């Protein structure tokens, strides 16, 4: 069988979503919580032209604020105690494919800003050093909060936000 | 504070775009061009720059108008 | 001689032990104060099928909420000043027996969800790092309080009370 | 909102377990089917797989029917 | 020439003492103030066969509630901004003699508990850590106050109460 | 609710202190094991533990009755 | 020319206080406001051994009781937000001379006591701690309210009352 | 309530004084001794050392009556 | 054109005013509602050697009692909750320039006497601690009730009388 | 209580403030000194301080007399 | 079908609310219960420019004289014990539209003025500290109470009559 | 007390208004100039103000007189 | 077409620059954010004598207060785990021309003061050691944060200051 | 504190400069004389360096006076 759209709205967002089928410009989706925005991420990427590449989803809440800037893009070798090896990244993991961030507000200032730094020269480096890293990874950010508001609140970056918010998506409850 | 400038700027993304992703999109209406115009344009040159490739990607006819834009601005 | 169980809803709880013999997931039993919790949980341990293997019963408020999430689970080496060896678990020594956690709604939420990390995964890890030790522990939790209040309150992780409410006790005053 | 689901998942699960735990449970009875569809399943899947587990491990007979489960739902 | 006792009730509690001689169970001592209570810890342990161990006599009132569970006990070092060497104790220098905490009630219930644990286990450690000294000290607590009561205002521990109330002796003014 | 435990612990304590302060204490008289058994015992085991560590200490000759008792129960 | 005292009464208390010159107990002045209580103290000091020496005259209600027991004695850095060294203290100043207390009776539970420990021991800490200074001042208190009275009423101390109430000069209206 | 005190303290108190601030004080007359032992010693032991310091210091020739004492107690 | 001044006793009060020229001390004006009170401070200002100074007139009824030991002044950070700064002062903008404190009357005992000290030592503190700013402000006061009433009945601070009384001028209806 | 304060004191003042703001004010006339004589002084030496500076400064030729004082005084 | 006016004093009381059409002045409406105030008000509004902004109409004694100057304007978080988030407001929730506050007479002093302030500077801080919200709202005040009156009763701010009473309207019974 | 101010500022107000609401009008009449001189104006200025904002509002021709003036005043 | 000068005190600042063309002293430019003044330091330059030469602006902000002395400067091998070359320099790169400094106010005094070294003696080394390069670079710092205050709140060393402001341009917002 | 080295060493400066620049400054003006030695100069002689530096280089004619100073001091 199927899967479920069938209200204008979404009707539409769906349609949205085939539009922007041919494209890799990051996208900001919001909605309350069980709206199906990582359904979107899902969707938009089984769309996109990179559909058989793989799917790098990661809450951004479900890992330590301290430990994200260590597993989202790598880590460079004896810079915290313990390092069997540089840190891969889930940025490295998606290299090539879609990295759908959930609940974007959630990220610390000094992330929200390494991730920019991605979305523009889309390379990185794992700690203090420089970029040695080739990554081709689609943003895709989710948050059920107003990104907006956190924008006066200073906990979210603006420019991060105008950069993700290239194709915006808002799922109504 | 350079309304003069929405349109032609407006109008060279239009162009970018509509080579980037291979789009018959020829340009703006009067309807959208009005629009454009009145924005506050916080972003200012970079939201527009963003507006627009949207605007390109959702774009369906040659033209874009009151439609696509409303969408956003 | 033995040990007292004739009023009908014990006559029978004692069954309910019986049965879940054969069984493994964890069980959450709730009575006031005084009502034989802690002694159902012993009995149900020495029906379960490895009831010669070890009982590790911890009453969650004897140990200040700031050491809990160090003694239950572990401690990886130098993280916390003054560290003999990388401290051992309950967890380690309830390894392939149960582990009785008694006053559960004394549960910080930082261990409430670390627990259930270890639930469904059985894997943990002591402090920051990875997971690096197998144990086999069946859970066994009993608290006085009622859980579905705590959810309402926050204090008690809602997932964490399903994943322990597989089979759930009540002893009645 | 899908009791199309309850009967047919609580049937996956009656099974899985009567295997897990080696019990000779073929299913549930009408009168069991109705409370199962009933219960507000708040816990939605997961709870109905832990209250049918439980069930199973509780069953006496080959089947289930308002006994076993009222002791939960 | 000699000290004072002549009355019945009296010429009694002497001789409880001079019992209680060959004994270290802890001893609660009640009077209003005044009657004697210090004068008697003082004589139990004039009598005890320690006599010619130290007498460790400390006002649980004459230090501040806050600084009590530290100098009781003892304190291990760097835990409290600025410490000069992990602090002994009136527990440790009262080692091999008595220990007279004088107006019992005037323990936090911090304290009560910390005590409890020292007058069962007998050993105990300085702030978070484990044990890691022998002492032999006996309890003898005297308060003004009546424990029963302050047991149901909360104020006081019971089974702290049972503890030291193994032999009791009650100064009448 | 256990007065068949009193006068056997009891016993048994009256035993291990007897031996634990070298003291010539047989055991209680009836007018004794009277009290023992009608005290509430709030503390239950505990209280007759230290109840009786205390009447040992306190006991002068071969037995134990209302004498020292009365003095705590 | 001179000062004056000429009335029977002062014609006295002026040789009261020639005769206490060789003496440094602490004195306590009382009168009704404008009496000459400050003008004893002050010729009191004229004529102690301690003339030459200083004169730390401070008045208790010219400062706000919660900064006495900061002012009076000393204060060890960071125990109150912003400290630019641990505090001296006029006590410290008045090290070797008189310590003039104006209007006892407005004198802190806390500081009376902090006081007597210091008239005492002649030994103080400034704040949580132990002493590590050492002053030699005599205490001149010097009140126009009742002390006696205040002590029935809670607000006064009375083993202090009995410790500045060595040498008691009282001016008549 | 130990008037047999007053006198005999009284006097270690005169003596200690009266080297401490080098007073020819040898004791204390009749009249004084009286009213030593009639007044109540609220203080007591520490009144009677703080009333005789001073008045050691107030004293003018070799004892101390009424005089002095009076000043206070 | 002008401004208005004719009658006898205002012809008058006008010199008193040229005169009080060349002056600094404070100013006390006194006259019923609406007299002309306000129009004098702001003449003698006018006149004053400070005219082309800064005149920083603040109603002393237009501020909450409570708030008003806060914006005359200033106030030293994280004192009350909630600082951004610590706030200057009118003490602070009116440094250099005149302070036409409008209904005296109106000043809480506190600031009555914190004012006191800045008309003498012209040296304020913003809260706990010491000054660290130097304001040179000429007190101008004005109040259409009886000083010197108030004084009997408390309300009003003698001292602070007397120094504000330096020149008084009184604005008959 | 201190009239042969009164005179001197103010003379001290009157020469301050004639000094301070440069005025040719050498002192009080008979019918002035009799005044600061009968006036009761609340404010005693502060209440002069005052008075005077503010009569230093309302003067007009050499000496102040029941004129300026009496707009006090 | 319509609503309804044909009186005179009604065929004008129309048209002067047409005129009005075009202006933002506050409006005081005054008649006896039921004459059709609130009726005017909604009229007012359905004709001036914002008639398809909202209308926040809001009794003055539908809430308690307590909690009125929390709920109009807006409340600043913890200022009163329980505050899950600064409260907005009905200034707020009117802003860019009409605020009809029934039943004037009913406003507490301390809101008379605080809302004086607003209908002046626009703007308002939610309780102790500074505005920082923009607000455009039309006032619309009704009562039945004869304003005037209670000016001289001191229950009604006079300058906040003279602000609120720019367009009048009297509605006769 | 200053009729002299009344019919000037009003004027003033008048001029305000009818530029601030866009209405054709350009002053009072004498009818009315009397009435606004009589008037007693409590509020003085500032009710002036108020009752000419509402004049100019309610203003229907170039013109205002007793009529719309005697609405208020 | 061209640039944008028109405002009286810009029409001024124009020259301004015109006149320092033949200098080389550093500049200091303050203004609010957005008033020019990087717009200015571009200017100068076109305008100095070497326009022709290099600009290197640097963001003072857009580098880890840990890493700016490590590139503005350089560095000198193996001193800081990891170096694949002694790491050249901004000031190396910028020899010869301009090196417009952003925001000084966020110079670490570590490096305000190893800047004042360099604009003195003109010589330096990269990290301990000695200057073994020549560098020929003339500074232009701009900062929109009142240098002056920093200067006693000792966040900006003042040698530093007067160095710099040899000639000073001040942009009105 | 050595107003008599301001003009001397300020003249030093301006001699250095216009040396340094080329430029066609002989000296101060008395206008400009004066406020270089009312100037607190915290700098001191360095910040009267830079100043006159600064001031060699804004000079348009021969000579400096109010006009560039007060630019700065
Ligand atoms: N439009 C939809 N059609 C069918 N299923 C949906 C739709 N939207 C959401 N779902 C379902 O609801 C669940 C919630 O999904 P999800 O989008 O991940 O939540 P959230 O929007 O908070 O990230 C999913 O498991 C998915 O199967
Ligand atoms: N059903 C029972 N039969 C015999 N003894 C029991 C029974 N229930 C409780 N007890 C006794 O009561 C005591 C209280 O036990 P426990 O179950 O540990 O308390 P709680 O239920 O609060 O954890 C135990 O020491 C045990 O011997
Ligand atoms: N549609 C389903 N059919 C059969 N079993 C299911 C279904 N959905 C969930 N389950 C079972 O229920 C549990 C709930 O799983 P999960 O997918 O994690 O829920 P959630 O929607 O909260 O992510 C799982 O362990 C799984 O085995
Ligand atoms: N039975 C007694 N015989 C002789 N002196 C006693 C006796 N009881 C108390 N005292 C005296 O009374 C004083 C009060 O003593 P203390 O027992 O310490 O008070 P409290 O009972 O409040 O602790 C002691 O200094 C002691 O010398
Ligand atoms: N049934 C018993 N028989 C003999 N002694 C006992 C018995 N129960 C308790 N005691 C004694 O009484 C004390 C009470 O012990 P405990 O088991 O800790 O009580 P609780 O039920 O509160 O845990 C113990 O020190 C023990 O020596
Ligand atoms: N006996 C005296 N002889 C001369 N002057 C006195 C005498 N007593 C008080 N004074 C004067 O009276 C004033 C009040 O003094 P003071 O003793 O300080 O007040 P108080 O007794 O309330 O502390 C002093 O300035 C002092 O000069
Ligand atoms: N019995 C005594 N004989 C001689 N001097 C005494 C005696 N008792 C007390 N004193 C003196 O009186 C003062 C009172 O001392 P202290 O023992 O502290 O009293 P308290 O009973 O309140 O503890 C002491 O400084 C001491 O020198
Ligand atoms: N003497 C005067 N000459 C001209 N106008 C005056 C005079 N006195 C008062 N006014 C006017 O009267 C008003 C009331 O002024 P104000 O002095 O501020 O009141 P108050 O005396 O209560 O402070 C002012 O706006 C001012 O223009
Ligand atoms: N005896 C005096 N001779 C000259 N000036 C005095 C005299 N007494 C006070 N003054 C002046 O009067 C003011 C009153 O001062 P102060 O000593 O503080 O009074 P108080 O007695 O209230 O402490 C002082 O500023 C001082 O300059
Ligand atoms: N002029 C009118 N034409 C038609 N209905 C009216 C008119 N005036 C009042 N009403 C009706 O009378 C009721 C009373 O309205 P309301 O104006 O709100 O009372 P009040 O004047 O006391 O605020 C309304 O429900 C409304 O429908
Ligand atoms: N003299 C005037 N000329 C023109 N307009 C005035 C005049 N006085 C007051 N107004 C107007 O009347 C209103 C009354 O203002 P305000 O000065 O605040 O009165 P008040 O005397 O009560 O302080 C102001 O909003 C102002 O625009
Ligand atoms: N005077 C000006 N004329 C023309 N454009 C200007 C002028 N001042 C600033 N700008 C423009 O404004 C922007 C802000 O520039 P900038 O000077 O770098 O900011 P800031 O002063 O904070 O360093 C530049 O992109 C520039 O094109």
């Amino acid at each position: 069988e199927e899967y479920v759209f069938e209200s204008p709205k979404m009707k539409e967002i769906l349609e949205k979503i085939k539009k922007i089928s041919c494209a890799e410009c990051p996208v900001l989706i919001t909605g309350e919580s069980g709206v199906g925005k990582e359904v979107v991420a899902r969707l938009i990427h089984k769309l996109s032209d990179r559909s058989k590449e793989p799917f790098v989803a990661l809450n951004v809440a479900s890992i330590p604020r301290d430990i994200f800037e260590a597993e989202l893009f790598g880590y460079e070798k004896g810079a915290f105690t313990g390092a069997v090896s540089s840190k891969e990244g889930f940025f490295e993991l998606a290299d090539g494919g879609t990295l759908f961030l959930d609940e974007i507000g959630e990220l610390s200032l000094e992330a929200q800003a390494k991730l920019l730094r991605v979305i523009e020269s889309g390379k990185f480096y794992r700690l203090g050093g420089r970029k040695e890293i080739e990554v081709n990874v689609r943003i895709l950010a989710a948050t059920n909060r107003n990104i907006k508001e956190l924008v006066k609140e200073g906990k979210f970056r603006e420019d991060l936000y105008y950069r993700l918010g290239v194709i915006e998506i808002e799922i109504p409850p | 504070e350079r309304k003069e400038d929405i349109i032609p700027l407006a109008n060279h993304f239009l162009k970018k775009f509509s080579r980037k992703y291979a789009k018959e999109v020829e340009g703006f209406t009067k309807s959208a061009q009005e629009l454009l115009l009145s924005y506050p344009w916080y972003g200012n040159v970079r939201e527009l720059k963003n507006v627009i490739e949207r605007a390109v990607l959702f774009s369906e006819g040659k033209f874009i108008d009151r439609g696509e834009l409303s969408c956003l601005v």
